[PDB]
């Protein structure tokens, strides 16, 4: 019958690995860097664009960062079709959540369940599991400014300074050289845009291969704003640092 | 509107001795105020020395009848042709009248 | 070789691999002799233990009053298989005021072991049946092998060394046909017919199995000391 | 790969036969079965000496007339008895009665056979079922992942099995009395265990008309240990 | 390659070498055969005495789909079963629906349609028989032959089994000889013939002759088995014919 | 190498399943042709019975799905019957749903969206078959629609199926290269009949007889088959001329 | 829905499915229970590759299943959280009908049951995670440690561990802990826990965590600077 | 018997590639050129009719298909694959949008719909991937004109103006040479036909080349009148003999 | 069941219900507490269909702690009250609804505040300085809107209480065997022992 084409999406290997789980991290890393910075007054979230072309629109395009609430958002490393699935997923239960408490829902909650998504396809289904690492960058009034990270495998963890895709080896000893507890958002801006500069394999980093975001308390007394960069913003923060 | 019940009338009658247990019945069958027949017996030799009436709806008394015969019949076969005890016959007679507690046999039944 | 991975895959000669090996574990399973006159119709079989201190594997299986079956192979097939045939001989009953006809019983295994023979997932049945009964046209005895294919014999024997039952059978035909009115000779016929199948082992006491169905004898097991007499 | 339920050139289930080879890296079990009681003894067999003894439970009781014993995969047993317990449960409710040995066990075996492609593969554990019920008395039967099972006077189950099976043979006869039984169960373990026996790491159990299901205190087999040697050095 | 291990697969050829060896398993079985005549049908198989401990006449190979349709095959014999039990509840449901039975065109593909699916998946074996069947219906009489591809066409006269080719020899000069027609009592006798002509390619073994037929003027329109008097004719006249 | 064996991508984009069910359409060794008249579609095909034992009447790779509709097989006779008892249910929900004639295009169409899913889904093989359906559309006019195991469809002015296709295409793409039109310019379906016929013969270098043909005419509010007679009528004609 | 049977018998005998889920479980980091007088303590390794944590929001590696319980693992660490769900919900759900909480053995139980059920079910591969279950029993001042492991089988343990370099430890354990005399006090309890990590660990930094339970719902976790004590004094002792 | 293929037959390649995925783009490669160009005022979208038989009516099948009145398709790879992912997205813009807010979706939104769909024969049960890319040209009152490229893994991106297919690589350096942010609707339909000309190799004709725009709104095409907010359809195929006036000015 | 009260002032909440459980024209018991704590700083009361309040009420209890115990966090008064709404909103549409009318009270120790929320089987919230369920409310609500303060201590809240309770001895036609009474603030949930 139908086994002879089995490929078993969900088994173990010899030495206790999960191969299509591992596989699928082999190809994460070849997608564009994406770096996120947690401060003691925001967030920031940089990510690279995957080889650009010269007559792709740059303003109206979205493929590295999304919005899964008003103070949650994501930057996505791998194929961005299984992140549209997990992200309109990850937008639902938020809403589901806010329905059932009148209360928006917290960070961690909303990154668990998502795990626990991918967790279920390396266990049963027979189904290959999605190969999308993300970034979560948010606040809610518990915890306050967090970074998480989830990979295909289901495990998440916490951080103050991450990457994942391309580069993360060379990435992460920049950003554990350079960053301390007590930074500022316009500092950790600068800091996410230098490592990626250093980091990149493009010959030099301009506005167009970019997408940037925060999450500050920027508006006006207690409460949270996320700024999505537009092309001219990320232009003049550029310059501002001054990499071009 | 259908009427699923009706009352076949007759009467039953059972009594123990020391030695010796006797189940007796009338012989008629009745609907309304006509003679269905004048013998139609409704007390049965079930096997291992059981014997059962269920008086009232016959055709709910003859469909228990029936399940209980084909439940001694099993039994035989599931627990290596052993004989069926009274007081077990009788507590399988409850769990097929109690199944139908929502849709009740019409019956007085008496072994 | 390559067409032997499950049952729905047929070889390049035409051949059902996982069907054969299904019938090869009937031939490791102990000898059953079946065997019919008019009147009556006798199964005997040898049964088989562990060792010294187990039990003797019971062999025959009573489906109805009128109706039952000897097994050869695996047992929790024979039990599904006699469950299935306890069931259609009591559908018969209830439904239709009438004792299941051998021959319909026949007919009905076959096509509950065909479908497994042709559907992914599931296996063939791993056990052969010798089927006794009397209905209203007389004595019957049914051989049925998990391929599907059920025969009506005067008689036969199923298991390791049969053939030797089977050709013992085949010579007495003529005698054992017109042993009418008399169950006793038939059995002694049948535990003669199984004896040409035992090599280093003899008949003993709890070893013997026998059951009969006839004109005015209900499906009936003989163990233990009540085959004594036909040792 | 292969299909589950497939079968070998030789007549047999792949799958059952290579669960019987997990049965016989399994524990030892034996059980013996007299006129006055069947015994049922295990051996617990602790992986590390931090591991506590006592929470090791491979005898198990079914009904307070039906006790039990496994060997091989352990963890697969639970359904089992769970499943085992229930049909106890159950037939005395539908029938207001003891149920049969006989019959408890051909329920337990029914489950045996379930697997394919019900269960992804067969149990990988033997049962040593042991009871007694008012038609065929004191009885003890070998619940195997086949779905067969053979009544026996005396079995043992496991690693040791074939040189306690060959023990059996020749100690068992009709005329046993019950301590004669245990002590016999207790020799016998000692000599196919690995580490010395003790208390600790072997558990005695019984079923008896009267009593019904026992398993034996530490301090109880202790004293059947103590009696055993006495009585092997006094000749 | 690897194309001939799972059904429904094609080959390079576009052939299914899964159904090719079921085929196989049909070239394996007994001698079965169908003669259209000039007002209905006859079948006649060949039923192999593997021992004398077979009951005569009481292994009956023939089947009946409702009261006028008759199926014999050749091959898998349990596979053949299924068929016909699929065949009575399609001719079934044709005249709980339709109320007139099923026309004999209908019914062929019926099985046909049946046959075919068992071609389509990995996750079923293809049918081990060769089948044989017809009857009378309001457009007169119809023979046809099934086989494990699904495949089916109307025939003059049809053959499958060991002897197939042997049979169709024999039926091939009934064509020739007889333009006008045949009757139905001569089909019966000449089918008689062409089975004992066609144990010439399975003579080790001594056999047992069944036939049956369908005739809107013998059998009044429907399927009965020959037997008796009409039977020991046939079997004289076909012992008559090798001599 | 399991991706031959089942509906996936090979390393190069192709399945070959899809391209072996095409190698399966030439089995039976039949050609089939199709042109258009003014007022007519007509369909003819071979017709080779090779067993004396089999009865002609009930050979044919030709069907009459709807009242209006016809189609032609090329491929083996099971599939061919599956896929023309499927028409004929989807011909006749079509009607009950939508209340009126299923199109022949639509039709067509439909069928190579299940085609198409073959293609896609593991468990369902293709088809071995190539479907040419037709009829005089009520919208549409004559029309010639065919459908094959990729799932792939188009509309015909004139079109031919078979081991010898090639050669027929070619023979009526000279033709209507001569003619400057889009059909046969004839009022006759009986003459459109004879012309299809002809340029058969002429592209495949065989004669006929009546049982060596089979022809299908759809008409203006019916498609139906010529018997034996209907053709050696049509193929006396011819010789007269 | 997705079938296959994943978990299978080999030639040999071993179901290898389940038995490559316990090299997932020697591949992650060790884990440790000790179980004194009064008390257990469960100590936990977490690997020093991964600076820039959070260590605020990181999923801690001991879960309260409820007030009295708690459970730690070694192995994978997704599938855990699915093992920590199933009891949570049915530690409340026993509360609910038997109006009791439950016992470190029910508990235990129930969790190394539904390991070995995806050990012979269709479709499912094993968990790859064996836990160590500490707490003590309602209205009962016994302290109770058991482990479970993916084949389905679990024991009670006076002192035990698992995960990576599991055998040094336990190596550790076997000759430092007395039987007829535990750690009598919570201090000589959480001591021992600490130093059996040491034989395996690194460094005493921020590698280290300690839980410790008590009777009635008492638990507590121990901060960087108090572990830190414990690995100050061992050092110093050991240097001798 | 039903389906028992119930797992991915699209997995993970120990070098991380997904095997089926790559290979549904080799056979965009193979197919034939498509390209769609974004002007200030409109959107165009144009492809080669290859034919496969002179015999065949090539007007009868249509590469360049209406999905809304203001968005349209145009593919290359396999045509099957497209015609029934165009059925799907049809009815998709209706179910999961037009039936909830009374109105077409943005083509964003549509795009991104499809998009699923073609994700899901990457990941679900028993189905292999579509084998195509399409490019979706639209309107929608907030966005304006956008020109949207959708491949078989599920992933899409804006353009300004592409080409996929056979001669893909020459054809988007033509574009770059060309294109500008100033360019009128009828610049564009210019380029378009240069554009093409390049990939296509025998006869370059109205009847060979398939091509439709996004712009004005088409009163005459609506089929009613007296409603004012319903103006018609901004989706409009150029005629065979519109297509040859352009050509004689080339 | 059947009088259950709730008043809601500066520093805490006070919930007051009814001991009486009667069926027929037999009082069975008169010791009821019509309350469950659903975590620290939470306390419902409920009244209404005999076997539905205590099985809704168990049920809300034990998705509470099982939210407490998962997130290591207590849910705040309003988060608890909108999820309760919703099961009752969700089942008022079952093929069986809960006849069961709630309040709880809370404390919310990230605002410093105490809340009362009413909720009827329907799912119809309110927040409210203070509530009753049933025919209690027929008199209490006038009561308090002439008595009660905003900036009234627990104390004054009590005597505020047996205010209610009096009327509702006096007025009321079944005698419902006086009430239990509890306060929740700050320092969590305690019961008044001599009322
Ligand atoms: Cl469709
Ligand atoms: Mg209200």
């Amino acid at each position: 019958g139908s086994r002879r084409y089995d490929s078993r999406t969900t088994i173990f290997s010899p030495e206790g690995r999960l191969y299509q789980v591992e596989y699928a991290l082999e190809s994460i890393s070849h997608a564009g860097t994406a770096i996120g910075i947690m401060a003691s007054d925001g967030i920031v979230l940089a990510a690279e664009r995957k080889v650009t072309s010269t007559l792709l629109e740059q303003d109206t395009s979205t493929e590295k960062l999304y919005k899964l609430n008003d103070k949650i958002a994501v930057a996505v490393a791998g194929l961005t079709a299984d992140a549209e699935i997990l992200i309109n997923t990850a937008r639902i239960h938020a809403q589901n959540y806010l329905k059932t408490y009148n209360e928006d829902i917290p960070v961690e909650i909303l990154v668990r369940r998502l795990s626990d998504i991918k967790q279920g396809y390396t266990q049963h289904g027979g189904l290959r599991p999605f190969g999308v690492s993300f970034i979560y960058a948010g606040y809610d009034d518990r915890y306050g400014y967090q970074l998480y990270t989830s990979n295909p495998s289901g495990n998440y963890t916490g951080w103050k300074a991450i990457s994942v895709g391309a580069n993360t080896s060379a990435a992460q000893t920049l950003l554990q050289m350079d960053y301390k507890d007590d930074m500022k958002v316009d500092d950790a801006i600068e800091l996410a845009l230098k490592t990626l500069s250093k980091t990149t394999d493009s010959s030099a980093l301009t506005y167009d291969r970019l997408e940037f975001a925060t999450i500050r308390k920027g508006a006006n007394d207690g409460e949270v704003y996320q700024k999505i960069f537009k092309p001219q913003e990320i232009k003049d923060i550029l310059v501002k640092t001054g990499i071009t | 509107q259908f009427n699923p019940y009706g009352d076949n009338g007759g009467t039953i009658l059972g009594i123990a001795g020391e030695d010796f247990a006797v189940l007796a019945g009338d012989t008629r069958n009745i609907t309304d105020y006509s003679i269905n027949s004048r013998y139609e017996p409704k007390v049965f030799d079930c096997g291992d020395n059981i014997v059962m009436s269920a008086n009232g709806f016959a055709a709910d008394g003859d469909a228990l009848v029936k399940r209980f015969k084909n439940s001694v019949k099993w039994y035989h076969f599931d627990h290596n042709d052993k004989k069926l005890s009274i007081n077990s016959a009788a507590r399988n007679i409850q769990h097929l009248l109690y199944g139908k507690r929502f849709f009740p046999y019409y019956v007085h039944t008496i072994i | 070789n390559n067409y032997d991975g499950d049952t729905v895959t047929f070889s390049p000669t035409g051949r059902l691999f996982q069907v054969e090996y299904a019938l090869e574990a009937i031939k490791q399973g102990s000898v059953t002799v079946g065997l019919r006159s008019n009147t009556h119709a006798v199964l005997v079989a040898l049964k088989r233990n562990a060792d010294e201190l187990s039990s003797y594997q019971k062999k025959i299986i009573k489906c109805d009053e009128h109706m039952g079956l000897s097994l050869a192979g695996l047992a929790p097939d024979a039990r599904v298989l006699s469950n299935y045939l306890r069931q259609q001989c009591n559908y018969s009953s209830l439904v239709f005021n009438r004792k299941l006809a051998v021959e319909r019983a026949g007919h009905l295994l076959c096509d509950k072991a065909q479908k497994n023979t042709q559907s992914y997932g599931g296996r063939p049945y791993g056990v052969g049946l010798l089927i006794i009964g009397y209905d209203k046209s007389g004595a019957h005895l049914l051989e049925f092998q998990p391929s599907g294919n059920v025969t009506e014999l005067y008689g036969t024997a199923i298991g390791a060394r049969s053939q030797g039952a089977k050709t013992y059978l085949e010579r007495t035909l003529d005698t054992f046909i017109k042993i009418d009115g008399n169950p006793d000779e038939l059995i002694k016929a049948g535990v003669e017919a199984i004896s040409q199948s035992l090599r280093d082992e003899s008949l003993t006491v709890d070893n013997l199995s026998i059951a009969i169905v006839g004109k005015d004898t209900p499906f009936t097991i003989y163990d233990g000391e009540a085959v004594a007499k036909y040792i | 790969d292969r299909g589950v339920s497939t079968f070998s050139p030789e007549g047999r289930l792949f799958q059952v036969e290579y669960s019987l080879e997990a049965i016989k890296l399994g524990s030892t079990a034996i059980g013996i079965a007299t006129k006055e009681g069947v015994v049922l003894g295990v051996e617990k067999r602790a992986t590390s000496p931090l591991l506590e003894s006592d929470s090791i439970e491979k005898i198990v009781e079914i009904d307070r007339h039906i006790g039990c014993a496994m060997s091989g995969l352990t963890a697969d047993a639970r359904s089992m008895i769970e499943h085992a317990r229930t049909a106890a449960v159950t037939h005395n409710l539908y029938y207001d009665e003891d149920i049969n040995v006989e019959s408890l066990t051909q329920s337990v075996c029914d489950l045996a056979l379930r697997f394919g492609e019900l269960m992804s593969r067969p149990f990988g554990v033997a049962l040593l079922i042991a009871g007694h019920d008012a038609d065929d008395g004191y009885q003890l039967f070998h619940a195997e992942p086949s779905g067969t099972f053979y009544r026996y006077n005396a079995k043992a189950i496991g690693s040791g099995s074939e040189g306690a099976q060959a023990e059996l043979l020749n100690e068992w006869h009709s005329s046993l009395t019950l301590k004669e039984a245990e002590l016999l169960v207790l020799k016998i373990l000692k000599q196919v265990m690995e580490e010395k026996l003790d208390e600790n790491n072997a558990q005695l159990s019984c079923i008896t008309k009267q009593d019904g299901f026992k398993i034996y205190d530490n301090e109880k087999t202790a004293e059947l240990i103590k009696e055993l040697k006495e009585k092997e050095a006094a000749e | 390659t690897g194309y001939d291990l799972s059904n429904s697969v094609f080959s390079p050829d576009g052939r299914n070498f899964q159904v090719e060896y079921a085929v196989k398993a049909v070239e394996n079985g007994t001698t079965s055969i169908g003669i259209k005549c000039n007002d209905g049908v006859v079948f006649a198989v060949e039923k192999l005495i593997t021992s004398k401990l077979l009951v005569p006449q009481k292994n009956v190979k023939i089947q009946v789909v409702d009261r006028h349709i008759g199926c014999v095959y050749s091959g898998l014999i349990p596979d053949g079963r299924h068929l016909v039990n699929r065949g009575r509840e399609e001719a079934a449901s044709f005249k709980k629906l339709y109320k007139t039975p099923i026309p004999i065109p209908a019914f062929a593909d019926r099985l046909g349609q049946y046959v075919q699916a068992h071609t389509l998946y990995n996750s079923v074996r293809p049918f081990g028989v060769s089948t044989i069947f017809g009857g009378v219906d309001k457009n007169g009489a119809h023979l046809y032959m099934l086989e494990p591809s699904g495949s089916y066409w109307g025939y003059k006269g049809a053959a499958t089994g060991k002897g197939r080719q042997s049979a169709k020899a024999e039926l091939e000069k009934l064509v020739d000889h007889h333009p006008e027609g045949l009757s139905a009592r001569e089909a019966v006798k000449q089918a008689a013939k062409i089975i004992y002509l066609a144990h010439e390619d399975n003579k080790e073994k001594d056999f047992e002759l069944e036939i049956s037929w369908c005739s809107l003027s013998e059998t009044n329109g429907l399927h009965k088995f020959v037997k008796g008097d009409l039977l020991q004719e046939a079997i004289d006249f076909a012992q008559k014919e090798i001599n | 190498g399991y991706d031959r064996h089942i509906t996936i991508f090979s390393p190069e984009g192709r399945l070959y399943q899809v391209e072996y069910a095409f190698k399966a359409t030439n089995q039976t060794n039949i050609n089939s042709l199709a042109v258009r008249g003014k007022d007519c579609t007509v369909v003819i095909s071979q017709k080779k019975v090779p067993d004396k034992l089999l009865d002609p009447t009930t050979v044919s790779y030709i069907f009459c799905i709807s009242r209006t509709i016809g189609m032609v097989v090329n491929g083996p006779i099971p599939d061919a019957r599956n896929a023309a008892l499927r028409a004929k249910a989807e011909a006749a929900e079509f009607r009950y749903k939508y209340g009126y004639d299923m199109p022949c295009d639509v039709l067509a169409k439909r069928m190579a969206n299940l085609s198409q899913i073959y293609t896609q889904r593991a468990y369902m093989r293709p088809l071995g078959v190539i479907l040419t359906f037709v009829s005089v559309d009520e919208e549409l006019g004559p029309s010639i629609y065919k459908t094959d195991p990729a799932g792939y469809y188009v509309g015909y002015k004139a079109t031919a199926t078979g081991p010898k296709q090639q050669e027929i295409t070619t023979n009526l793409e000279n033709h209507f290269k001569k003619s400057k039109i889009d059909h046969i310019n004839e009022e006759s379906w009986e003459k459109v009949v004879e012309f299809a016929i002809t340029h058969m013969i002429d592209a495949l270098g065989t004669e006929f007889s009546k049982n060596d043909l089979e022809v299908g005419v759809a008409t203006k509010d019916k498609f139906f088959t010529l018997s034996a007679e209907n053709i050696e009528e049509r193929l006396v004609a011819i010789a007269e001329q | 829905g997705y079938d296959r049977a994943l978990s299978i018998f080999s030639p040999d005998g071993h179901i290898f499915q389940v038995e490559y889920a316990l090299e997932a479980v020697k591949r992650g980091t060790c884990a440790v229970g000790v179980k004194g007088k009064n008390c257990v303590v469960l100590g936990c390794e977490r690997r020093s590759t991964l600076k820039l944590q959070d260590t605020r929001i990181t999923p801690s590696k001991v879960s309260k299943i409820d007030s009295h319980v708690v459970l730690s693992f070694s192995g994978l660490n997704a599938d855990s959280r699915i093992l920590i769900e199933k009891a949570r919900v049915e530690a409340q759900s026993h509360r609910l009908t038997l109006e009791d909480p439950v016992t470190v053995e029910y508990l235990t139980r129930y969790v190394a049951g539904v390991q070995q059920r995806y050990t012979q079910s269709g479709g499912v591969r094993p968990f790859g995670v064996s836990t160590l279950i500490a707490g003590f029993d309602p209205r009962d001042d016994e302290p109770k440690l058991y482990q479970t492991e993916p084949s389905g089988i679990y024991s009670s343990w006076s002192a035990q561990t698992i995960g990576r370099n599991s055998k040094t430890v336990r190596e550790f354990l076997e000759k430092n802990y007395d039987r007829k005399e535990p750690p009598a006090t919570v201090e000589e309890c959480v001591k021992l826990t600490v130093r059996s990590l040491l034989e395996v660990v690194q460094t005493g930094a921020k590698n280290i965590e300690i839980t410790v339970v008590k009777p009635d719902s008492d638990i507590v976790a121990l901060s960087s600077e108090e572990i830190n004590q414990y690995v100050t004094q061992i050092e110093q002792e050991k240097q001798e | 018997m039903t389906d028992r293929y119930s797992f991915s037959l699209t997995t993970f390649s120990p070098s991380g590639k997904l095997g089926q995925i790559d290979y549904a783009l080799t056979a965009v490669k193979q197919g034939v050129t498509s390209l769609g160009i974004k002007a200030t005022n409109g959107v165009v979208i144009a492809t080669e009719k290859k034919s496969s038989s002179p015999l065949a009516m090539s007007e009868t099948l249509s590469k360049v298909s209406l999905l809304t009145p203001d968005i349209g398709a145009v593919y290359s790879g396999m045509g099957p694959d497209y015609r029934v992912l165009v059925d799907k997205s049809r009815k998709v813009a209706h179910t999961s949008y037009k039936r909830i807010y009374g109105e077409y979706p943005p083509t964003k939104l549509l795009v991104s719909e499809v998009a699923k769909i073609m994700q899901e024969a990457t990941q679900s049960g028993g189905v292999r991937p579509f084998g195509v890319s399409l490019l979706i040209a639209g309107h929608d009152e907030f966005n304006g004109f956008s020109l949207y490229q959708v491949d078989p893994s599920g992933s899409y991106f804006p353009w300004k103006a592409t080409a996929i297919g056979k001669g893909s690589v020459a054809a988007k350096t033509f574009l770059e040479k060309r294109w500008n942010d100033e360019l009128e609707l009828e610049d564009a339909i210019h380029i378009a036909l240069l554009t093409l000309k390049e990939s296509v190799e025998g006869e370059f004709n109205g009847d060979t080349i398939e091509l439709a725009i996004i712009g004005d709104e088409n009163p005459d095409l609506l089929g009613y009148t007296g409603i004012p907010t319903d103006k018609g359809p901004r989706f409009r195929k150029l005629t065979s003999q519109e297509i040859n006036d352009r050509l004689e000015a080339l | 069941m059947d009088i259950i009260l709730g008043i809601r002032v500066q520093d805490s909440v006070i919930l007051a219900s009814s001991k009486a459980v009667t069926r027929g024209i037999s009082v069975l018991k008169d010791s009821d507490d019509k309350t469950r704590q659903l975590s620290p700083h939470t306390l419902m009361s409920f009244a209404g269909e005999a076997g539905d309040t205590v099985q809704f009420a168990e049920y809300i209890q034990a998705n509470i702690q099982l939210y407490s115990i998962r997130e290591d966090y207590e849910l705040s008064p309003q988060a608890v009250s909108s999820f309760v709404r919703q099961e009752l909103a969700k089942s008022i549409r079952s093929r069986r609804p809960y006849q069961v009318n709630v309040l709880i009270g809370g404390y919310d120790k990230k605002k410093n505040k105490p809340e009362l929320y009413q909720i009827d089987y329907l799912g119809t919230k309110v927040e409210l300085p203070y509530g009753a369920h049933g025919y209690s409310g027929f008199y209490t609500f006038s009561l308090l809107d002439h008595h009660y303060r905003p900036d009234m201590t627990t104390e004054e809240g009590l005597d505020l209480l047996k205010l209610c309770v009096q009327e509702l001895e006096k007025r009321m036609p079944m005698d419902f065997k006086g009430v239990i009474v509890k306060i929740v603030d700050k320092d969590g949930i305690r019961q008044v022992d001599d009322f």
